[PDB]
């Protein structure tokens, strides 16, 4: 039962990762500090939405698969590959209650940048852009309206980062603070955790959103 | 709740702790459950905060309009009977649990009465949570020719045993003492053993602390 | 469908030394979506302050009821309303929808323009008198707002003073409440002046 | 999932100076029929240690026979079986608070609250509480059921912390314990008159005694009491 | 609840235990469940305390209001107003009533009032939670015509056993005796009855 | 999910609402009004429950229109959005409440301002720069949140109002065939038939 | 039907210093109204310098705190003594809680000792075995009213620097443990006067690179 | 049902109604509710008809091969067998079984097994659904070392009330009478019992 | 509501699938490919629960892979829809069912015919001139009722798709952004890329 906001998109310098922070229990925040971007490995990342243990547990389960892969192969795995590994996992526990909701970003050389929707009642499904959780509706608003694949890594690191904080503002249950990762074929590259708080006042200065808010 | 009413000599107490809560929390740690219904017939409330209160006071509000139509001192009977059929008409939905003393030119008298309109007499009574750990110590310690000073004793120890041992019950004990030929004597807090110690620090913030945005001056009058 | 949860929101009020506050956060909300920043939920009546949190079409409708009421009352009894006396005609008028509840959260709040005694009440939605020394709370964070009043409190503080206090426990309590927050409003009340400040918070 | 039957209300309990004492009444109710009257609910287990249990008198006969059994395993192959390697009542709790959470975690649970009473070899007392969902806690008094909401508070009065105990004698503290009985058979709907009382004592040892009754009880002012508020006849 | 009521030669003796319970706990040991409607018409209330309680109330009234018109009214007649009442709020009540009364001319008379709210005139009767126990044995021992002491000991002997199984019965045995004599209240204690 | 959407800009209020009428499988119209005229500088959108929505949008109508003609005035776009507050928050209380949420856009002559009130099904009123009902604002109001600024003229409000539009149809799941959008300024009502 | 879950009530806290841990809790245990201990221990020394606790339902917890005593033990005969580290318990907790992800252990679990820098280190976790690192965690039946108060004290939320404008935010910075400890104290006794299942005693764990020590304090006891 | 066992002098008697029941429909008004388990060990069986004859015939090849390999079984090994049964199974089944016995060492003895599984070793004891109406008869009626013709005219007169009471229970009152003598059979008709 | 639709005429079969995946109120996808080929000359498309379906259908695609492999031989449509029957009736009696529902399109080697096979997530298989799933067939079956002739082109029956994808695409509630259009002739299978 966790409210989020996640989302992951392909573009030209590869793949935006951007999460929000916060864990509610009902009405009570729980944490403004949970870390819902799972590094599976150095190459590959998971998003956390739904159970916060489903997501946890079965891809750092993932991440112990996918070193057994590379170790008899003698190649890093494919994106398709360890994607369809988790999504056949829970496709055996369905029914039982598993909730998770997320998307398993890759970069490598055959496939070039990949993102893989994974869902808990079996669904798998490959795609440019995905946002996924209570807030998933406010992202996409913004995504999509400035959405191009010749975007830069910059501008893209913001877009993901902004499309965030309209979710964090509007839903009650997204907040605390942003996670980014800008994801690459020589790996996945943090780019730091920015407090909604202090960003939200930062963007509406600098940009001159949010005239409906007093400051 | 705790509340309680013993009956002694020339008279009859009641005593109630002071907690009230609102789930698992407690709303407000000293309040008073003990309502005057007219000068000398007095009552401790249960259940429902609103609705012994509400009932209390609307039945205490007849009883004087009775008692000047009458040119007589209200009986702790005509508030008993007041109280039950109306109680009764709402089915227990007024879920209101009161113990009623008092004296009159009868005498001295107490009873209980239950939301669904049912009504006990006795020397000794308890209602609320803390009402088994109230009557263990009643049914331990009573007995008959109580003298005042021996059933105001009883009676807070009663609602002490509700206060310790019963997570409804807590904080203070209030008294009301009602004797035959004198004033009732109302005694709020007559004991407070659950003072609060001294904090280790104080959260006292430097001015300016606090961000803010606007100022402005409010018109209060005219 | 719990409609005392539906559009969120909190009051808390306090005393001081000669005075009182009240505040309240400004989020006004349709479940996880948050509609408006601008719903304030604390309205005077003369000199008299009441907060209402709960459902907001009746936090709307209790404040024109009692505007009515107050209205009224002056005109007849040719003075305005003292606290102790708003504070029975708020609990009568709450028990008569006894078995078809406003579903609120009272907070009065004022200082008597007779004796000086600075006041506040709270109540429950039919109207249960919850008089205090100290402070009052009220909303979906009021178990929040219970704990930082309970530690940051203090008797006989001055107006300044006060208002720090008043401000980070709703402050801290609003931002552990997904429901509560958006922007805050303190007042201050003392005998014959009243200051009303606008918080910065964060808005998520 | 089950359902109880037969039933045994309230077992009480408290520490004393030198060792605890623990009671139960003889009861063995059907619902609200008063079945049987010769139920002892009381199972001493060597000569320190004594299990009281309340709930569903079937499986309270399922858990003597588990209790006996342990003795006889015990004696196996131990020539200190009488001495240093025999069963305390730390071991026997243990056991016990082990079947009961094996059997919730199963959904088929043993429906009993249960109080093992006892002195250890080291003379400390031994007072330790166990139910059918597996919960277990220690304390100076403890008793299940009615015994909880009305004894505990009179048990409590005279030992209320951990440095009251070696302050309470065994006359006072099986005085509390025979008025608790008392005030249990006034306000307990399914109780009895008739009980057992057993004290184990780090000097005198295990003291079982059967066939007590309540006595002592005030009834004579019922006379006075006439109709339910306005009679006066 | 037990409770009973018995003709005998010189009248009628009411009878019943003093035990409220709210589930298992007692909330009340030492109530008073005979009670007066008229001088020489008493009730013994089953069920709902609140119910047999608003309901004896309001026929007290009636035969207070019955007796300033039309003189003493019949033990019939009362137990016609407990049926009125019983009968037509049969959907809202929960109460067993036995009515019992001593006239000049009909002497001792018992009427008992079950659930539905039908009436049934008998020589004896019994009612409550504890007299399924002591069918068989009222049965076997009850005689017509019998005297005030062989009454009492049939009442206490049987009250005794009913107490002794039912767990929603117990405390004190009450009795309420009526005669040409005049009004007895009667009381016995646990020590006494227990042991027989 | 009958989007209702409303943007007030520094001149005028702008409301947009979908043609679709749906029963079950069906999509029995594609052309449908889900507005009302309150009187000459106040209009009022709709949606909620069938049958609810045009019996009560016709009910508030007939009470203004008499209001207008008995005291030969039109009444403010807070003084209507008022008194359609109340009649809702009659409604919930009732043995069978109307199950309707509507948006009132208004210019208020007196004033020289434009005004957009939004009020759900319980009475629930709040003043906005934008609004919306349903699922609607799910998707729109970060757009808004984004782009929307206080000094916006008509038709920077109609090109604001396009880019809500495409969002919905990009995203939501029903097809709701497209809004009739009307405008609300000093000059009055009117419709805009190309969009 | 049978319900095999129940509420012991009590709450629990773990705050992280510089080079130490905290981790409290109270010593009351509840079932309803009613106090079945006023000292019955929930935070446990577990060895290797970990100490931990799992409030919620008792039995559950008392199982859970039993199986990692256990897996401890087991680390070191498997793995020549080996010292376990925080974050290795922490992991290994999770398999315990998620192994029972079907049927849980309804507990909030909290450990805390020291990283292996020597800096201190909390954990806490849900029913289900997700966990997270962090320097403040309340846990149990009044979190809600304590947690709030430490983000105020602790981490300096909402607090600016004074005379800034609001724009400059007070310094975060590492607290000694006397300044841990008048937090902590402070935090229950709040919680005791206003949960009616928190009060009777608190016992706080304190873990330094020395050792384990132990504090006790009594509450209130209504 | 209604049955009892009761132990006397000489030894033991088991006592049983003849009803067998469908909601109000007497599916057999003949039945015997009396059973052998071995030569001088028998049940009265209540509630299930279908699991207390299931119960019953499994005893009976428990104890058939208990003697043939250990000889005779005891009364109180009799009823562990039958608690065993009722106890591991008491989720799927509805018995409520008396045990009763003839030893030589033991003489007559008597176990109650209700529906928990709880086994209750008593001088005399009664079950079924009509036992509920001679609880307070049969405690004042029952003597210990009674003679055979007295405690059969106290099964008599007990199952008389029981019957006469209880819509449940009717037709004939069997007995079984265990001694050192051997088994006898007894029966009792309408006529005669009715109007004890 | 995934739309699957098929047509056999003369010489090809032609399989018609919307490309939308929803869930909850948003359309996570408009761009899905809701279908497998079994073989070279048989082509599977798929409705139904979320994850059975994809799961289902590549899990009959390795069996009829697996057969080919082994016999060096393609299997004919009649003989993979009675596979593809016997799985599902398994399925529906099992502890959780596949809740799939499937159109079987081929093209027949040996007899030089197009066949259109329709099987429900229960087993229930049936040959059909045109076959659909879901609430598709309660629209468009009047169409192909009336405007079908068995004598029809290739081109001929791509039009008479395009006016069944007009008539849901007028008169469905839910917005199933277009289909994939797919035809299988002696020749194999290719995917029509304008639609
Ligand atoms: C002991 C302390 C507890 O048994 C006493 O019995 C006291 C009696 C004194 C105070 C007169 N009882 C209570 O304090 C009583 C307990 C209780 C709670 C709920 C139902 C029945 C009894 N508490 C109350 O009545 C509080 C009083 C508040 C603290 C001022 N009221 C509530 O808890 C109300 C319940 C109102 C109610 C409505 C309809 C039927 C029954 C009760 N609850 C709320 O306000 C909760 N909620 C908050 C958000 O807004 C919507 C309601
Ligand atoms: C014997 C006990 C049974 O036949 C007697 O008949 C006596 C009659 C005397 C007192 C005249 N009956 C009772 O004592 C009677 C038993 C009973 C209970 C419920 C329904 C019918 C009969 N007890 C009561 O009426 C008590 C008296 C109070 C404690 C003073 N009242 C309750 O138990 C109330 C009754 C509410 C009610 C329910 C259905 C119909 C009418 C009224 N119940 C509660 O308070 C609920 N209680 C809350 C605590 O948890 C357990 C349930
Ligand atoms: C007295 C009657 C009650 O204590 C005795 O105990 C005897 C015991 C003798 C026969 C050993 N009991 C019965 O006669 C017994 C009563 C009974 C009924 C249901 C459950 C438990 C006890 N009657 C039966 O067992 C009959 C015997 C048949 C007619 C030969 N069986 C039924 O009534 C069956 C039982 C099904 C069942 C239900 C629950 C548990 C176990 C078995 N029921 C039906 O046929 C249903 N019937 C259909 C027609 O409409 C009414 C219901
Ligand atoms: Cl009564
Ligand atoms: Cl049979
Ligand atoms: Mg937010
Ligand atoms: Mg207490
Ligand atoms: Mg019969």
């Amino acid at each position: 039962a966790l409210g989020a906001t996640t989302l992951a998109f392909r573009f030209q310098g590869g793949i935006i990762v951007a999460v929000d922070s916060r864990a509610t229990a009902g009405n009570w925040v729980a944490s403004q500090t949970v870390k819902k971007v799972i590094e599976i490995n150095p190459f590959l990342l998971g998003t956390m939405a739904g159970g916060a243990a489903d997501c946890q547990f079965w891809e750092t389960w993932l991440g112990s698969q996918c070193r057994l892969h590379e170790l008899r192969e003698k190649e890093r795995i494919s994106v398709a590959a360890a994607s369809k590994i988790l999504s056949n996992l829970v496709y055996q526990y369905k029914g039982a209650g598993l909730s998770m909701g997320t998307m398993i970003c890759g970069y490598t050389r055959k496939e070039g940048p990949t993102i893989y929707y994974v869902d808990s009642d079996g669904t798998r499904l490959k795609g440019d852009i995905f946002c996924v959780g209570s807030g998933q509706t406010f992202a996409y608003g913004v995504l999509d309206s400035n959405y191009k694949w010749d975007l830069s890594v910059e501008d893209a690191l913001y877009l993901g980062k902004r499309s965030i904080l309209a979710a964090a503002h509007r839903d009650a249950y997204s907040g605390g603070s942003v996670n980014l990762y800008h994801v690459t074929e020589d790996g996945w590259i943090y780019h730091g955790n920015h407090d909604v708080g202090e960003l939200f006042w930062k963007v509406k200065e600098e940009e001159g959103s949010f005239n409906n808010v007093i400051g | 709740t705790t509340i309680v009413g013993v009956k002694f000599n020339n008279g009859v107490v009641i005593a109630a702790d002071t907690r009230s809560t609102q789930g698992p929390i407690v709303a407000d740690k000293n309040c008073a459950k003990l309502h005057r219904i007219s000068p000398k017939i007095w009552c401790a409330g249960a259940g429902t905060a609103a609705d012994t209160e509400a009932v209390t006071q609307l039945i205490g509000s007849n009883i004087e309009l009775h008692s000047l139509y009458t040119s007589r001192e209200p009986r702790v009977v005509s508030a008993l009977q007041m109280l039950k059929q109306h109680l009764f008409k709402y089915q227990g939905h007024i879920g209101a649990y009161l113990i009623v003393a008092g004296v009159d030119p009868t005498g001295s008298h107490l009873f209980s009465i239950h939301a669904h309109g049912s009504t006990d007499v006795g020397y000794y009574l308890s209602l609320g949570s803390g009402s088994l750990a109230a009557m263990a110590v009643l049914e331990s310690h009573w007995k008959q020719d109580l003298t005042k000073e021996e059933a105001i004793k009883l009676a807070s120890d009663a609602i002490q045993a509700g206060i310790w041992n019963d997570l409804g019950s807590g904080s203070n004990v209030d008294v009301c003492v009602m004797e035959i030929g004198k004033d009732a004597e109302y005694l709020r807090n007559y004991l407070t053993p659950n003072v609060r110690e001294e904090k280790q620090k104080s959260y006292k913030f430097p001015r300016g602390t606090t961000a803010v945005l606007k100022e402005s001056i409010v018109n209060i009058c005219d | 469908s719990d409609p005392s949860s539906i559009n969120g929101g909190i009051v808390v009020a306090m005393t001081g030394k000669d005075c009182v506050a009240i505040a309240c956060d400004l989020r006004l909300g349709s479940q996880s979506l948050g509609v408006s920043n601008k719903f304030e939920k604390i309205f005077h009546y003369g000199h008299v302050f009441l907060g209402i949190t709960g459902l907001a079409t009746d936090v709307t409708t209790l404040n024109e009821m009692f505007r009515y009421k107050t209205n009224l009352y002056k005109l007849k009894e040719e003075r305005a309303i003292e606290p102790e006396t708003f504070t029975q005609l708020v609990s009568s008028s709450l028990y008569e929808r006894r078995f078809g509840p406003y579903f609120v959260g009272p907070v009065v709040a004022g200082i008597n323009s007779k004796s000086g005694k600075p006041f506040i009440a709270g109540f429950d939605l039919i109207g249960c008198i919850d008089e205090a020394k100290d402070f009052i709370v009220s909303g979906t964070a009021s178990d929040q707002l219970f704990g930082m009043c309970e530690s940051l409190y203090e008797p006989n503080l001055e107006p300044e003073d006060l208002f720090e206090t008043i401000s980070q426990a709703l402050l801290n309590a609003a931002d552990r409440d997904a429901l509560s927050g958006w922007g805050a409003v303190v007042y201050i009340i003392k005998k014959d002046e009243v200051v009303k400040r606008y918080l910065k918070m964060r808005q998520d | 999932t089950q359902q109880p039957i037969v039933t045994g209300t309230s077992v009480i309990s408290m520490k004393y100076d030198n060792g605890v004492i623990i009671a139960a009444d003889n009861l063995g109710s059907y619902g609200s029929l008063l079945r049987f009257n010769g139920v002892e609910r009381l199972i001493p287990v060597g000569d320190n240690t004594v299990v009281g249990i309340s709930g569903d008198i079937s499986d309270m006969q399922h858990i003597e026979r588990l209790l006996k059994d342990l003795v006889t395993e015990n004696a196996y192959d131990n020539p200190l079986a009488d001495a240093e390697e025999a069963l305390e009542p730390s071991y026997i709790f243990e056991y016990l608070a082990t079947v009961m959470y094996q059997r919730r975690s199963k959904m088929n649970p043993l429906w009993n609250a249960i109080i093992v009473a006892g002195v250890q070899s080291n003379g400390d007392q031994f007072l330790r509480y166990v139910n059918l969902l597996g919960v277990t806690y220690s304390s100076p008094t403890l008793a299940t059921g009615f015994g909880a909401h009305m004894a505990n508070p009179l048990l409590r009065k005279v030992v209320d912390r951990e440095s009251d105990i070696p302050k309470t004698t065994v006359q006072v503290a099986e005085e509390a314990i025979v008025n608790a009985m008392r005030v249990l058979y006034y306000r307990d709907a399914r109780s009895s008159r008739n009980f057992s009382l057993a004290i184990i004592d780090k000097n005198t040892g295990l003291t079982f005694k059967k066939n007590l009754q309540v006595e002592n009880m005030k009834w004579d002012f019922a006379k006075d009491i006439k109709g339910y508020g306005t009679q006066k006849i | 609840t037990s409770i009973m009521a018995v003709t005998f030669k010189d009248g009628v003796i009411l009878g019943a235990d003093s035990r409220t319970t709210t589930g298992a706990y007692i909330a009340n040991r030492v109530t008073d469940k005979l009670t007066r409607v008229h001088d020489k018409i008493w009730c013994c209330r089953s069920g709902s305390a609140a119910d047999t309680q608003a309901i004896a109330d309001i026929v007290q009234y009636h035969l207070e209001l019955y007796t300033s018109q039309y003189g003493t009214p019949s033990t019939e007649t009362a137990a016609s107003v407990f049926k009125e009442l019983c009968y037509e709020n049969k959907d809202n009540l929960t109460a067993g009533i036995i009515v019992a009364g001593y006239d000049d001319k009909n002497k001792g008379e018992v009427y008992t009032i079950p659930l539905g709210g039908s009436v049934h005139k008998l020589p004896y009767a019994i009612a409550g939670s504890g007299s399924t126990f002591i069918y068989g044995y009222c049965d076997k021992n009850f005689r017509e015509n019998m005297s005030k002491e062989e009454t009492v000991d049939f009442i206490k002997h049987s009250l005794s056993q009913a107490i002794k199984w039912d767990g929603s019965s117990g405390g004190v045995i009450r009795m309420v005796v009526l005669t040409a004599a005049g009004v007895e209240r009667l009381i016995f204690y646990p020590d006494e009855y227990e042991q027989l | 999910m009958d989007i209702i959407l409303g943007i007030r800009v520094q001149d005028s209020v702008i409301l947009a609402s979908s043609k679709a009428v749906t029963r079950g499988i069906s999509v029995l119209k594609d052309s449908d009004d889900k507005t009302r005229q309150l009187s000459p500088h106040t209009l009022m959108s709709f949606a909620g429950e069938a049958g609810d929505t045009v019996q009560f949008a016709e009910y508030i109508q007939a009470n203004i229109q008499l209001y207008s003609i008995r005291e030969d005035y039109e009444l403010s776009p807070q003084a209507v959005s008022s008194f359609v507050r109340q009649e809702l928050a009659k409604s919930i209380r009732s043995r069978r409440p109307y199950q309707v949420n509507v948006l009132i856009g208004g210019y208020d002559k007196k004033k020289n301002k434009p005004e957009l009130y939004q009020i759900d099904y319980l009475g629930t009123k709040v003043e906005l720069p934008y609004g919306a009902h349903g699922y609607s604002g799910f998707y729109t109001f970060s757009l808004l949140d984004h782009h929307y600024r206080p000094d916006m003229t008509t038709e920077e409000g109609l090109d604001l109002l396009k880019l809500c539009v495409q969002e919905l149809e990009k995203r939501m799941p029903m097809d709701f065939k497209g809004v009739i959008v009307k405008i609300v300024d000093k000059d009055g009502i009117r419709q805009v038939d190309d969009f | 039907q049978f319900n095999p879950y129940g509420d012991n009530g009590g709450t629990i806290l773990g705050i992280a210093g510089e080079d130490f841990a905290v981790l409290a809790g109270d010593t009351r245990n509840i079932t309803d109204y009613s106090i079945n201990s006023r000292y019955e221990p929930k935070v446990f020394d577990c060895g290797d310098n970990i100490v931990m606790s799992a409030n919620g339902f008792a039995a559950d917890g008392d199982a859970l705190v039993k199986r990692f005593k256990n897996s401890v033990k087991w680390y070191h005969f498997d793995h020549n003594d080996k010292k376990l580290s925080i974050n290795s318990a922490a992991r290994n907790i999770q398999h315990l809680l998620y192994g029972k992800r079907f049927f849980p252990y309804y507990v909030h679990t909290i450990i805390a000792g020291l990283d292996e820098d020597g800096k201190g280190a909390v954990y806490s976790f849900d029913p289900v075995g997700s966990y997270e690192r962090e320097q403040c965690r309340a846990g149990g039946a009044a979190a809600s009213l304590i947690m709030p108060f430490l983000d105020n004290q602790v981490n300096f939320k909402n607090q600016y620097e004074p005379g800034t404008n609001g724009k400059v935010k007070k310094p975060l910075k590492y607290l000694s443990v006397e300044e841990v400890i008048k937090l902590v104290r402070d935090s229950f006794t709040s919680a005791t006067e206003r949960h009616i299942q928190v009060g009777d005693g608190l016992e706080i764990l304190i873990v330094t690179k020395d050792g384990v020590r132990k504090e006790f304090y009594e509450l209130k006891r209504d």
